[PDB]
C-alpha cells in the first residue's frame, strides 16, 4: 500500500542527461522483498522496463542491480534511503527517449511483478525552450457551461483544476491541439446550472509543470 | 529469440469470453512465470495477474491466467465495456537477466451504442482581445465512434483559414472527445456579425453559433 510519485525536469535537450526522482510516500523504502525500478513508454508505443535496484542488501542477501541491456551504457539507478527516494539518470538522450517515465515497486520473486506504479512523468527531448501558457476566461438551457482556455504552451502537459481542487463535479478537461506553431493549446470546461453564476466564484488553476508556471483565473463576462 | 510476442488486436461483445496469447521461448516464458498488466487511456498500467495465475487484491474474478510450454494466456470471462484497454504480458528472461514485455494487445469491445456529440462553443474574451488576438474554441464530447468533421462558417462563408482541429481521443467511459480552434484577428472578430461551428457525425449534423454584440 505504497504511493509512488515522480519528479524531475520535464524538458531535456538533445544529448543532455535526463534525471528523474521517485518519492515513496507510503512506507519505508527499505524491504528485503522489493526492488525499486523505472519503466517508460514512448507515446503510442509499448512499455519498456529500464532498470531496478535493491534496498536494502546488507548482511543478508545482496544488492543486485538489474538493467535492460539496450540502455545499460546510458543509465544509472540510485537510492537515497535517508530521504525515501530513488533515482534514474538517462545519459545522452535522443528524441527516441521522449516518454512517460514510471516509478514501479518490483517484487523479488515472480519474474519481477511491478506491483505499485506512480502516475508517470512525461519527459520531452527537444531543442525548443519552454513556454508557459496564457489563460483566458471563457464565459457563457438549464445547464450553463464555463471554462478556461490554456493558450500556447510547450511542452505537454498542463493540468487544470477548479477552485483549488474543491470543484471536481462536472469538470471536463480536453486533450490539447498541437498548433502549426509547434505549441499546444487546451481547454477545461465546467457544466453547472442555475440558480448559480451570480454567487459562486469560479477559478481555474493551471499548472504547467515544464515551465514551473502556475496561474489562477476568475471567469465572469465583460 | 529473447523476446516475447502477443497479438496486436482482440475483439468482442459484452458478456463474451476473449483470450490473449503471449509467446516466448526457453530463456523467458519457458523457464519463468508470467505477469499481465492492463492500461486504460490516460492512465498507468496495473498489475492484473502475477505468478501466471494469481490475482492482486482488487482484480475481479473473471481475469485468469495460464502458462504452458513457451506460451501464456490471459482470459477475460464476461467482457465488460470497462475492459476495453491495452493488455501487456511481462516475464523475466534468463539470457538478458531482466524484465521483458510483449508488444501489447488492443482489446476493442464493440456492439456499444452510437453516441451523438454534445457540442459547446465559446467566443474570445474581453482579455485575449485587449491583448490583440482572438480564438473561438469548439468542444465536442461524448460521441461514439470517434469520427467527426468540423465545418466553420463566417455567415455561411465556410472559413477554413486558421482552423486547428485535434484528433479524437478515447475518453474514460470509452466514448470520445475532440476540440476545434478557429483563430482570427481582433478586428476580424467585431467585423463580421457571427461565426458558426458545425459538427457532423454518422450523417447527422450539430450546430452552435455565437456573436459579439
Amino acid at each position: 500500500q505504497v504511493q509512488l510519485q515522480e519528479s524531475g525536469p520535464r524538458l531535456v535537450k538533445p544529448s543532455d542527461t535526463l534525471s528523474l526522482t521517485c518519492t515513496v510516500s507510503g512506507g519505508s523504502i527499505t524491504s528485503d522483498s522489493h526492488y525499486w525500478g523505472w519503466v517508460r513508454q514512448s507515446p503510442g508505443k509499448g512499455l519498456e522496463w529500464i532498470a531496478s535496484t535493491s534496498d536494502s542488501g546488507s548482511t543478508y542477501h545482496n544488492r543486485p542491480i538489474y538493467y535492460n541491456p539496450s540502455l545499460k551504457s546510458r543509465v544509472t539507478i540510485s537510492v537515497a534511503t535517508s530521504k525515501n527516494q530513488f533515482s534514474l539518470k538517462l545519459r545522452s538522450v535522443t528524441a527516441a527517449d521522449t516518454a512517460m517515465y514510471y516509478c514501479v515497486r518490483q517484487w523479488r520473486y515472480s519474474s519481477g511483478s511491478l506491483d505499485c506504479w506512480g502516475q508517470g512523468i512525461l519527459v520531452t527531448v527537444s531543442s525548443a525552450s519552454t513556454k508557459g501558457p496564457s489563460v483566458f476566461p471563457l464565459a457563457p438551457g438549464g445547464t450553463a457551461a464555463l471554462g478556461c482556455l490554456v493558450k500556447d504552451y510547450f511542452p505537454e502537459p498542463v493540468t487544470v483544476s477548479w477552485n483549488s481542487g474543491a470543484l471536481t463535479s462536472g469538470v471536463h478537461t480536453f486533450p490539447a491541439v498541437l498548433q502549426s506553431s509547434g505549441l499546444y493549446s487546451l481547454s477545461s470546461v465546467v457544466t453547472v446550472p442555475s440558480s448559480s453564476l451570480g454567487t459562486q466564484t469560479y477559478i481555474c488553476n493551471v499548472n504547467h509543470k515544464p515551465s514551473n508556471t502556475k496561474v489562477d483565473k476568475r471567469v465572469e463576462p465583460k | 529469440q529473447a523476446v516475447v510476442t502477443q497479438p496486436p488486436s482482440a475483439s468482442g461483445t459484452p458478456g463474451q469470453r476473449v483470450t490473449i496469447s503471449c509467446s516466448g521461448s526457453s530463456s523467458n516464458i519457458g523457464s519463468n512465470t508470467v505477469n499481465w498488466y492492463q492500461q486504460l487511456p490516460g492512465l498507468a498500467p496495473k498489475l492484473l495477474i502475477y505468478s501466471s495465475n494469481q490475482r492482486p487484491s482488487g482484480v475481479p474474478d473473471r481475469f485468469s491466467g495460464s502458462k504452458s510450454g513457451t506460451s501464456a494466456s490471459l482470459a477475460i470471462s464476461g467482457l465488460q465495456s470497462e475492459d476495453e484497454a491495452h493488455y501487456y504480458c511481462a516475464t523475466w528472461d534468463d539470457s538478458l537477466n531482466g524484465v521483458i514485455f510483449g508488444g501489447g494487445t488492443k482489446l476493442t469491445v464493440l456492439g456499444q451504442p452510437k453516441a451523438a456529440p454534445s457540442v459547446t462553443l465559446f467566443p474570445p474574451s474581453s482579455e485575449e482581445l485587449q491583448a490583440n488576438k482572438a480564438t473561438l474554441v469548439c468542444l465536442i464530447s461524448d460521441f461514439y465512434p470517434g469520427a467527426v468533421t468540423v465545418a466553420w462558417k463566417a455567415d455561411s462563408s465556410p472559413v477554413k483559414a486558421g482552423v486547428e482541429t485535434t484528433t479524437p481521443s478515447k475518453q474514460s467511459n470509452n466514448k470520445y472527445a475532440a476540440s476545434s480552434y478557429l483563430s482570427l484577428t481582433p478586428e476580424q472578430w467585431k467585423s463580421h456579425r457571427s461565426y458558426s461551428c458545425q459538427v457532423t457525425h454518422e450523417g447527422s449534423t450539430v450546430e452552435k453559433t455565437v456573436a459579439p454584440t
